[PDB]
Order: structure tokens, then C-alpha cells, then sequence
RNA sequence: UUUCACUCAUUUCGUUAAAUGUUAA
RNA sequence: UGUAAGUUAGCAAGAAAGAGUAGCUCUGGUGAUUAUCGAAUCAGAACUUUAAAGGUUAGGGGAAUCCGACUGUUUAAUAAAAACAUAGCAUUCUGAUAAAUCUAAAAGGUUCAUUACAGAAUGUGAUUUCUGCCCAGUGCUCUG
RNA sequence: AGGAUUGAAAGGGAAUAAGAUUAAUAGUUCUUAAUCAAGAGAAAUGGUAACAUAUCAUGAACUUUAAAAUGGAGUGUGAAAAUCUACGGAAGAGUUCUCUUUUCUUCUUAACAAAAGUAAAUUCCACUGAAAUGAAUCAAUCAGAGAAGUGGAAUUUAUUGGCUUUGUAAGAAAUUCAAUGAAUUGUGGUAUUUUUGCAGUCUUCAUAAAAAUUAAAGGGAAUCUUUUGCUCGUAC
């Protein structure tokens, strides 16, 4: 169907090879299923930006803009635990 | 057996929902009309209320006074709890059999209150609580 | 000459804030015994999306430590929340994502959202999409703690304020690039009217500074002193450097 | 065809200004004034549509009868049973711990 | 209006004494005995003239009756 | 005169002015 | 049926270029229901003539150069554009009791139902490739 | 108990229709037929369940939930109307020296209610437990937190309950005939458009009103007939 253009062939020919692909990237993780952490369902969906519901699972999470966890959102999350468990530990 | 006479259900579907409940009779297979594992229940249709020491003798009567159900109810419906009271003392709920359920025709209203009395009178001496307490959801 | 843009944007007659289907103010609850001595646990009813902002409100429901009825309370969501969680608000609680604790009890290096620069004034700092302050150290003698600022500055907070646990969600939000002049208008529904902007070169001397003659070009330095007086502050203010950086 | 003409004073093609037309003795076509689509009620929790309950307007509840503005059920018009079977759960199973984790453990 | 479906209503509403008035039309085919009311016009469509009859001897005599046939009043 | 310590005018805030402080349990 | 150079590989492109098309008489394909019923659609064949989209409706095409990337806006009544906007790029200030800024004053007002992925002030104008040297002069600034 | 005034003849909103009538007003008058609001004369059953019962079958303070009340695009489809058409007719009209079993017109039905017969779509309930993986759409999409199958319950579909049908109601109205009185008023379509709903899909750094007002729930405090419906606009 399309050489390399996949998702961006929407644009035409009218934004920028470089930007073209940016928003690429972006467009296809914001677009895709996740896996749902409370049912291990590919079932999460993006409704707004920020905002995730799990689709066969009735849950409602908050997240990133464009992807279900963000890297800094995650190393924040393993961050929190471990101050956790050394201030609950003597 | 989870499911064997005088152990204390509580009903979680139908009209009867949040109902405690007394087993009776047991059949996890079903009748021939009767597709479904049931058991055949009595319980306490409205939960006596508390009463004071300023009412007249006469409304505490009242007040103490229990309504009590005999429902056929699936055992899907029902989720047993760890307490079981004695048949021997309410021996009026070891008559309720199958046979005396009857499908689309009202239950004996005088066999109703018959139970009814004797769930009060039981709790006007206290000896069961947990039954006669009201559950809040 | 006649009054410049900003000039006009002070007085706010189309220029107010577009906050019609805005769902409220989101901050804290009000400090209280009972988050001050104890915790008080609230239910995450549904995470919705606030109109002109970025980041997800939730929609937090406290009971009522005093008297009877729901407290409906509006956070700012945290990343990682989702409905039906509880979070507990108060100095006992649990160093977990989303659970408000002051500022004191949080460990050294802890990362917190929505923190008050002063107690009980119901969030300031770190609110935007993504962001967070870390905490820097403690100082028991005066009751004061160290936070860094998202923009780097080192701010010096009592030691009882309020912030809540983890990370402003929907962040990476403007990583995204627009492409189209529509689409940037779409951006400014639920905000200020500001967005098709008209360089000051291209006005004319009666309305800008910068209007100019024969070429559109500036004339005179485009740095200027933070006394310039409303009106002929255009540009760089207070410039401490200018070009490229290094 | 017979074209026809608002009753009414209204002339514009509102939510509330909704017509139909239908026929009528000798071949004319007369206006009807057609009610608004309504939503009907959701649980409490799991925001879902009831089941028993028309989708009618808020006013026109009180007419129908006091059966058939409700499910005999305990939270009743509020709550799905799905909504109140957890509830019942949850009130039970909570309790039943209370007495053992605390309590004369 | 209301339409009574069997014979043992129209007496109980005719012996009743919540009546105003009576118009009996004669179709091709059937024979219906409108009564009417304080509230609503009740109409009993009759296919068989014995019956008819019976009716017609069940209304009060002080009540008024209007008869309806191809041409009306 | 400078440097301190305080609050008491003063500023900026928050709430239904809803357990502040000190003893007691 | 056929379609080039160029290209951000999406386009150019209805590229360019050629052939067919009427009337009448027929033939076949595409289903429903279980022999009866039903739909406009496509393909094909003899014959005839005044040789057939054209009553009406209904793209002229190609090779290049300059400017603006594009969609958009504009001097109501002589300028519709190469001008304005735009996305993208870059710079400056501000931790909110702030920055900008209206007011004679004000428990006054706007961005702000906001909190640096934010607010306010500017230059350039998509993408690609690249932004060289100069701090003397005038500004701005210094933690001096 | 919580916050004052005003602000919409296109936003929210209790309740009416058909025929007739005037030189001119008519959801406003008349005939017929309805609806709404405010008044007057120890407390229920059935179903396993989803849930159901001409008012029935008590339900105060207080609290919560829902409705009023929510973008747009595109696809599929239910129903009504219009147009076209199949079969069967009844009445009238046009053409007719050339033919034409011919061409044209009429064959209708309201608000509010009833429940013979019978639909499409979606969501739930019970039995059972799917792998050799199945079920399904134009597209999708779904399943051991349970598919498909069988049997049920509910809601929506321009008022009751969606369509035919019924009451209103043929006594009206339309088309003819006679001189006020007489006649008829079937059944369909795997066709097009419009209107109105429904189902899922796509899209947003856009998420696309509030109150008056109504109902339900948690809690257990207490022990059919009839009257009236004011002010203002209403011509063109």
C-alpha cells in the first residue's frame, strides 16, 4: 500500500518529511491498545489526553499524554518503593 | 457439605437481597422442574428493631417483632456464612420442605406468621444475635 | 501613538479567561484535625478531563470526619491513579503514589506534585502536566524543608505543607507537534484569547514600538530595562544575555 | 404532495420545536408536536443503564404508577444488582474479617 | 374513550348510576352501544340482535336514548 | 547606629473561624 | 487502453495520448423462497441509419523562471497580492505576596477555575542543508 | 437551611386534537372527544434470577444517586410519510374515424387510550462449560472475571406498547348520483428520497452549559364524583 509513509499518508504531502515522522511516532502509540494492569487485557484505550479506560475491564486510569506509562513515570514509581520499604524498615 | 440444614445464608439476588437467611432443605441437583441447584430457605424478612425502656410493654411487643420469608433460592443466590443455628429449637423451619413450595401461588400466610412468632419469641430472650441483626450494606 | 497589545490585555474585556465548562478550582481539602493528627481515606469516583488544562482531575470523595454527608473533593491526578482506588490524606498516611502527606514525613528524595508554598493554601507548585518537585533535605531545627523547584530553583517550604505523592499525569504532552494553524486554535478553546499573533514589526509606529519604515526591521536594541514603563516594554526584558545558547 | 405549516409560533427547527407530520380525513396532512429522546437512569457505581425503568421525562414519573418507577430490590432504581451483590459482599466479608484479624484475634 | 370487551360490564355500567346518556348505532355489519359518562364515552361493538335486544331492555327508562342509523341527527 | 529575640500594630492567606496550646487519660 | 521528468516517496495525474458511445431485435452474469417471485446494473451479438456525450450541463494542454511552503486573512467604496496569519525554529523574564498590566483611589481588576509541559514579551516563517567573524560604539546585564 | 436583583417570545418547561364556521379570528369560536395542576367528598405478594403486579400494599428528619443535561464525522439498519409500482376493483372525466380491454382523478382519518396478531436492535438472567478454538459485522468486535446453544427478563423504535388492528369513527371527510336523500372507501413490494430512532466505528494538546423541577434509594420518626384555572399577546 505505502512504501514507508504508513500512518502519516493522512497528511498528504503538506507538513515536512522530518515533522511527518515526529508525529509519527507519536501518533501510533497514542492509537494502539496497552496492556491493562489490573486484568492483563490488551483492552486499554486512550479517551482524552492523559486519561485510559480499560476497555473489558470497566477501570479508568490516569497516564500519559500519548502512552499508557510514561519512562518517567515508572522509574518515579520504583523510586517511591524503595524510599518506602527503607523508611518502614528501621 | 458447605450447604446442610441450619446453616445461616445470606441471600444476595432477588427481592429478598442482604436477607439472612436459615437452610432447610438442600438439593444441588434440582428437581425435575427445578433446573438448578436450590435450597429452600427461612429468613428474616424485616429485622426487629431496638427498643428502649421508655416505651409501654405493649409497643415493645411490637417493636421486637419479626417478618420472616420461605423462599426456593439457587444456590448461586446465596452465599453461606460461618454461623449455624439449631432445628431442634426452631423446629417449625424443619417442616419447610420442597413440597410445601408451590409455583406462582401465594405461600400459607398462617404458617408465615407461625415462623414469625417463633423468631421473635427467640429474640426476645437474645439467645441468637447475629441472625435477628440487621446487615448494612 | 495609541495603547499596544499588552496594554490592552490588562483591563480583560475579551481577553478573560474562557472558563465556562471548567470543572472547578482543584486543590486540597481544608486542613483539619483529622489530617492533621490522623488520615483521612477517600475513594477515586472517576477521572475526568478539565477543559484549557493538560492534566486529568479526579474525582475524590472524603466521607466527613465531623459530620455526616460526603465531602466531593477535586485532585489533580497523579500518574498511576485509577478509579476505585483509596488514598489517605493526612500525616499518618502511607508513603504511596497519590496519598497527601506534609512535607516532612516525606523522605529525602521523595517526588511530590501539587505542594503548598505555605501551609494549608491548598496546592501551588507542580502542577502542570508531567511535573514534579523533589524533595532536598530537612532541617528539624526550624521546622523547614528544601524542595526543587520543575524549573530548577531551590525553594525552602515549612515542614508541615501539604503535597501529594508521585507525578502530575498526561505528561509528554508537548512533545506532540502541532502542524496546523487550526489545530492551534483548538488549543486556545479553554484558555485566554492570545493565539494569532501580529509581530511588532508588521504593526505600524502609532501601535508598536517596532513598527517601522521602509524595512521591516527593529531600529533599536531589543533588550530594555525592567523600569521601561507599560508601553514601550517590548521585547527582551532585563536581558541578562542574548543569542544562541552555549 | 401537500406541504404543510408550523402551528405554533415557533419557526425554527429546535430540540424542543420537533414535528411530525402525519395524514388526516380527506388527504390533508396535519403537525404534531413530538417529544424529546430522554436517558433513563444509571447505577450508582458502575454507571449503567437500569433495566425496568421506561425512558420517559423527569415529570412524567409521578404519573405512572408507584410500581413501575422502581425494581423491588434493595437499592432499587439506584443500583444494577451487579452494583448491589458487591455491596452485599463487601458489607459481609469486611465484617467477617473485623471479628478475626481484630477483636480477640 | 374506552371500549368494554364482554356483556357482564355494559349492565354493571348501565345498572351503575354514574350515567349521562345513550346512543346505540347500527352498522352494516355490527351494533355499538355508546354510553356516556361523566369521564369517558364506553362503546360495546354487538354482532348478535338477540343480545342487542337484552341491552336495549337494560337501559333505564329515565335515561335519554339516541338513535343512530345511516343518516344522522 | 548596626546585629539580634519577640508580637502588638501591618502584610498575604483558610475554613462550616470544626479539637490551637498546655496538663490530664 | 495508456501516462514522463521531478519528488518531502505521500504525489505529479483527470498528466500527456488514443479508441468506443445512436436506434432496433436479442443473448448471458449477479438472488429470494422453496416450481413461483424480484432488482436495476454489467458484458456480448446481428441489423439499420442522417455513424451517435454535446438540446442543456460540461477540464484547453505542455516546457520553464521568480515569490510565498501549504489550508486561511486582508485596505466596506480604485491595491487580494510576493503583504498579514500559520505550523516549525530561537531568544528574554517570572516560584505566584511573582511577571505582564488596567485604574484618580481602592479588603480594586485581567491572564489566573492558573503554577514553569505555566504565564507574560519578542524575532524568523513548513521540510532538507546551514547559520561564518566582530563586545570597539549604543543598548541590556553582573552573583562585582 | 444558605445566600440578594435583573438577563432567552430560538436554551430548560405540567396539560388538546379532528371536523365545521367568518366579508377578516381561530392548536383561541362551535360540535364531538381528551388531558393537566390545585383542592373537596408493627404496615402486601409472585419469580431461582434478570424482574412483575386497574392507587393499592404507611414511610418524617437527614444523606446520596439519577433525570432535566450535552460535540462532530462516517457506515449499517428498524419504522412512518411522499414518489413509483404488482394484483383486484367501484365512480367520474379526456381521446375516438386511425388505433387505444385505453390515459387521468377519488378510494382518507386526529388527540387520547386498548391489547386479537406480530417485528428489528441492544443489555442482562438460568442450565452447561469452549482448544481440533470458536461466535459474528458492510466494518468491527467478543469469550474460563465465561463464548456459542436452549429457555427467559428488560428498554428503545415521533401517545398508551414499535407495526397491522381496535375504541374515537363514519354519524366526519373525499369522489359520484338523484331531487334533502342515496352508493363505495381490499391486499401487497428483496424499489428511490425524506423524516425519525438504534447499533457499534473514527476524531480532538477541542471532551463539547446551569437552575427551576421530578423520582428513586439508605434510615426508621409518627400511629370514583365534583369545584376552580387569574393578567397580557393573538388582525396583516
Amino acid at each position: 500500500r505505502t512504501k514507508k509513509v504508513g500512518i502519516v499518508g493522512k497528511y498528504g504531502t503538506r507538513y515536512g518529511a522530518s515533522l511527518r515522522k515526529v508525529i509519527k511516532k507519536i501518533e501510533i502509540a497514542q492509537h494502539s491498545k496497552y496492556v491493562c494492569p489490573f486484568c492483563c487485557k490488551e483492552a486499554v484505550r486512550r479517551t482524552a489526553c492523559g486519561i485510559w479506560e480499560c476497555k473489558g475491564c470497566g477501570k479508568q486510569i490516569a497516564g500519559g499524554a500519548y502512552t499508557l506509562s510514561t519512562i518517567s513515570g515508572a522509574t518515579v514509581r520504583s523510586t517511591v518503593r524503595r524510599l518506602r520499604d527503607a523508611k518502614n524498615s528501621q | 457439605k458447605i450447604l446442610a440444614p441450619g446453616r445461616v445464608v445470606i441471600i444476595l439476588s432477588g427481592r429478598f437481597a442482604g436477607k439472612k437467611a436459615v437452610v432447610s432443605s438442600v438439593n444441588l441437583q434440582g428437581t425435575k422442574d427445578r433446573k438448578y441447584g436450590f435450597v429452600t430457605v427461612v429468613g428474616v424478612e424485616r429485622a426487629p428493631l431496638k427498643i428502649t425502656r421508655k416505651m409501654s410493654a405493649k409497643v415493645q411487643e411490637m417493636r421486637t417483632s419479626v417478618k420472616s420469608f420461605c423462599k426456593v433460592i439457587n444456590v448461586n443466590h446465596v452465599m453461606p456464612t460461618k454461623y449455624t443455628v439449631n432445628l431442634e429449637q426452631f423446629n417449625l423451619i424443619k417442616q419447610v420442605k420442597i413440597n410445601n413450595f408451590e409455583a406462582g401461588k401465594v405461600y400459607p400466610i398462617s404458617q408465615k406468621k407461625a415462623i414469625s412468632s417463633q423468631f421473635a419469641e427467640e429474640y426476645r430472650k437474645g439467645k441468637e444475635s447475629w441472625l435477628f441483626t440487621k446487615l448494612r450494606f | 501613538g495609541r495603547r499596544t497589545l499588552s496594554q490592552r490585555k490588562g483591563r480583560g474585556s475579551i481577553f478573560k479567561s474562557r472558563s465556562h465548562h471548567k470543572l472547578g478550582v482543584a486543590q486540597h481539602r481544608a486542613i483539619d484535625f483529622f489530617e492533621r493528627h490522623s488520615t483521612v481515606r477517600g475513594l477515586v469516583k472517576s477521572i475526568e478531563h478539565d477543559p484549557g488544562r493538560g492534566a486529568p482531575l479526579a474525582r475524590v470523595v472524603f466521607r466527613n470526619p465531623r459530620q455526616y454527608g460526603l465531602d466531593k473533593e477535586l485532585f489533580i491526578c497523579a500518574e498511576g491513579l485509577y478509579s476505585g482506588q483509596y488514598i489517605y490524606c493526612g500525616s499518618k498516611a502511607s508513603l504511596h503514589i497519590g496519598n497527601v502527606l506534609p512535607i516532612g514525613q516525606c523522605p529525602e528524595g521523595t517526588v511530590v506534585c501539587n505542594v503548598e508554598s505555605k501551609p494549608g493554601d491548598r496546592g501551588i507548585i507542580a502542577r502542570a502536566s508531567g511535573n514534579y518537585a523533589t524533595v532536598i533535605s530537612h532541617n528539624a531545627d526550624n521546622e523547614t524543608t528544601r524542595i526543587r523547584l520543575p524549573s530548577g530553583a531551590k525553594k525552602t517550604l515549612k515542614s508541615n505543607c501539604r503535597a501529594m505523592v508521585g507525578i502530575i499525569a498526561g505528561g509528554g504532552r508537548t512533545e506532540k507537534p502541532i502542524l496546523k494553524a487550526g489545530v492551534a486554535y483548538r488549543m486556545y478553546k479553554a484558555k485566554r484569547t492570545t493565539w494569532p499573533r501580529v509581530r511588532g514589526v508588521a504593526m505600524n509606529p502609532v501601535d508598536h514600538p517596532h513598527g517601522g519604515g521602509n524595512h521591516q526591521h527593529v531600529g533599536h536594541p531589543t533588550t530594555l530595562k525592567r523600569s521601561s514603563p507599560p508601553g514601550q516594554k517590548a521585547g527582551k526584558v532585563a536581558a541578562r544575555r542574548t543569542g544562541l545558547i552555549r | 404532495a401537500v406541504r404543510v405549516t408550523y402551528v405554533r409560533k415557533h419557526s425554527y427547527n429546535t430540540k424542543s420545536n420537533g414535528i411530525r407530520i402525519v395524514k388526516t380525513a380527506g388527504g390533508n396532512m396535519t403537525v404534531q408536536h413530538r417529544q424529546k429522546i430522554s436517558n433513563g437512569v444509571r447505577c450508582g457505581d458502575c454507571g449503567c443503564v437500569l433495566a425496568g425503568i421506561r425512558h420517559i421525562r423527569p415529570h412524567q414519573y409521578g404519573w405512572l404508577g408507584k410500581s413501575k418507577r422502581t425494581v423491588t430490590r434493595a437499592y432499587g432504581g439506584v443500583k444494577c444488582h451487579k452494583c448491589v451483590q458487591k455491596k452485599i459482599l463487601r458489607a459481609f466479608l469486611i465484617n467477617e474479617h473485623n471479628l478475626i484479624k481484630l477483636a480477640a484475634a | 374513550p374506552k371500549q368494554v370487551q364482554e356483556f357482564k360490564q355494559i349492565l354493571k355500567l348501565l345498572k351503575s348510576g354514574s350515567i349521562r346518556a345513550v346512543r346505540v348505532k347500527t352498522n352494516g355489519e355490527n351494533t355499538k352501544f355508546k354510553v356516556r359518562c361523566a369521564k369517558y364515552l364506553y362503546t360495546y361493538i354487538c354482532a348478535d340482535k338477540a343480545k342487542a335486544e337484552e341491552l336495549k331492555k337494560a337501559i333505564p327508562k329515565d335515561i335519554h336514548v339516541v338513535e343512530i342509523a345511516k343518516k344522522a341527527p
